[PDB]
């Protein structure tokens, strides 16, 4: 609808203040793979199993060095 | 205020003296000046002395603003090894051990046991800086009744003036380490007139950034903390009120925050203070970058004539490597140092119009720049 | 469903191996499940993660960096006002916090 598209506008904007929050932190995440980690969290996940599995997955690409 | 002021005097302190004493053809201004004037000269005694709020300005003075200076460096020399490690692997029972080493090894020991007792340590969250240095503090901490003037809003204060006050006063330790290096290593090099040239060359930059962080360390003394200290002392020993001396407090802890660079607004200042320390940290490496090289080679020389009791003459061809490379590196990092603190010298003039300027008056007084400027 | 998806796509991003038909996809894909389904951790305490959030603010101010304090404030609380929030925060708390004496560009 309109109403419908307003929610997901709204979702956009806490996806793009949550995007600052992401960098002034100096993360590795950019806006792609956030919206990755922000669906998991929809379903109701630890984000201390998260945190730990990209701490692991990020340093799993300089071990095909 | 009358009322107020004999109000806090019972439901905080607990101290008290029993009996206090058209128009009423001025009865109003005769009655409330007499209680006025009586009421404020027993608080101001007790205050003074059951919680000893003198005690506590003389130690957020000497130990929060650096107005001792034994007891900080005894401090920063034992704290060393705990910072060049990233705090996430160090916890507060590390940081007492070494806070009261320090105190009975400095002067410190001879103050009195409460004030040190209301000195210790504390964290920031997780590390930062990741550098280790950043992470450390000191907090003052108080639970008298004279919260009230040493309010919550200035010990804010109080620790950003540290924050500064703990940085360069790292980073001038850190450049004489450059000049306690220099005074040992080229008494090795009396016998190589080959290295000479840099050797010297950098001499002669450290000398030029020594003189800059020792004006910043007496420009911060004597307007900063002398100024301010007789300021203070005057509007708490004449006072009639507790009023008064908070709001004489406030102010000059203000002034404290403006004249040093703290100020949101003299961010760009800032930004080229953190450059000439990025410069001092950055000397410490390249410096003895030439000593694992340089020196290294002629004690292997000496070994090459204990083995006899065409290698070597590689060595010597490795010096012709060496000593250009060197040379170009210490060239443009003196030059690009040169530019960026005349960058900063401009900029000091107008941000405010006598105090922050006054420093560049007092660092130059050959007009080295606008010869070269 | 969009849950595998979104971990596919997350082994994807981090790890840098965009094709599904390489071996070391499907591993690092099964270590990311395993993970998530080895139950370890306690739930996220929210009223930890608020003071969390208030010294990060305590820090900022504390080092003088205003407009990272005020903007650190400002958008933490914005963000808190419509649980996964407080996920969210831990979350990124520990993946990094990597942000040292500038990190701002806010």
């Amino acid at each position: 609808a309109a109403a419908a598209a307003a929610n997901l506008n709204a979702v956009r904007e806490t996806m793009d203040v949550l995007l600052e929050i992401s960098r002034i932190l100096n993360t590795g995440l950019d806006m792609e793979t956030l919206s990755i980690c922000v669906r998991l969290c929809e379903q109701g996940i630890n984000p201390e199993a998260l945190s730990s599995v990209i701490k692991e997955l990020r340093k799993a690409t300089e071990a095909l060095k | 205020l009358i009322g107020k002021s004999i109000n806090f005097l019972h439901q905080v302190c607990h101290d008290q003296t029993p009996t206090t004493k058209t128009d009423l053809e001025n009865a109003f201004q005769g009655k409330i000046d007499a209680a006025y004037f009586e009421t404020s000269k027993y608080l101001l005694d007790v205050l003074n002395k059951k919680y000893s709020l003198l005690d506590h300005m003389q130690a957020m003075r000497r130990y929060l603003l650096l107005g001792q200076g034994d007891f900080i460096r005894h401090l920063m020399d034992l704290l060393k090894p705990e910072l060049v490690r990233p705090a996430t692997t160090l916890y507060q029972h590390n940081l007492t051990g070494i806070l009261e080493t320090a105190v009975r090894a400095t002067n410190a020991q001879f103050d009195s046991p409460e004030i040190l007792r209301r000195l210790d340590v504390r964290l920031l969250e997780v590390s930062p800086g990741d550098t280790g240095w950043d992470v450390f503090s000191l907090d003052y901490h108080v639970d008298g009744p004279i919260a009230t003037v040493f309010t919550r809003e200035c010990m804010s204060h109080y620790l950003r003036v540290f924050n500064f006050l703990w940085r360069a006063k790292r980073m001038e330790y850190i450049l004489t380490d450059i000049r306690k290096g220099h005074m040992c290593n080229a008494k090795l090099l009396r016998n190589m007139p080959e290295f000479s040239g840099v050797l010297h060359q950098c001499h002669i930059l450290a000398s030029e950034m020594v003189h800059f962080i020792h004006q910043m360390q007496y420009y911060i003394t004597f307007e900063v903390l002398e100024c301010s200290w007789d300021e203070l002392w005057n509007k708490v020993q004449q006072a009639q009120d507790l009023d008064h001396i908070i709001a004489a407090h406030e102010v000059f802890l203000d002034t404290i925050i403006s004249r040093c660079l703290l100020d949101s607004d003299s961010r760009a200042l800032l930004n080229q203070l953190r450059a000439v320390f990025d410069q001092i940290i950055e000397l410490q490496n390249a410096q003895d970058a030439i000593y694992r090289a340089a020196l290294e080679e002629l004690q292997r020389r000496l070994q090459f004539e204990e083995k006899k009791k065409e290698e070597e003459n590689k060595r010597i061809g490795e010096f012709k490597e060496s000593i250009p490379k060197m040379c170009s590196q210490l060239r443009i990092l003196t030059h690009f140092y040169q530019g960026i603190v005349q960058q900063f010298l401009v900029l000091l003039t107008t941000s405010s119009d006598e105090s922050l300027r006054f420093l560049s008056f007092r660092l130059d007084f050959n007009e080295h720049y606008k010869a070269r400027e | 469903a969009q849950q595998e998806r979104d971990v596919r796509e997350l082994v994807r991003g981090v790890a840098g191996l965009q094709d599904e038909a390489d071996p070391n996809f499907q591993l690092a894909l099964n270590f990311a499940w395993s993970n998530f389904r080895f139950h370890r951790f306690l739930d996220v305490n929210s009223h930890k993660i608020e003071k969390t959030i208030e010294g990060i603010y305590e820090k900022f101010v504390i080092h003088s960096d205003l407009s990272k304090a005020a903007s650190w404030k400002r958008l933490t609380e914005e963000f808190l006002n419509a649980d996964a929030h407080y996920s969210i925060l831990s979350l990124l708390l520990c993946l990094s916090d990597s942000p040292s004496n500038s990190s701002y560009v806010e």
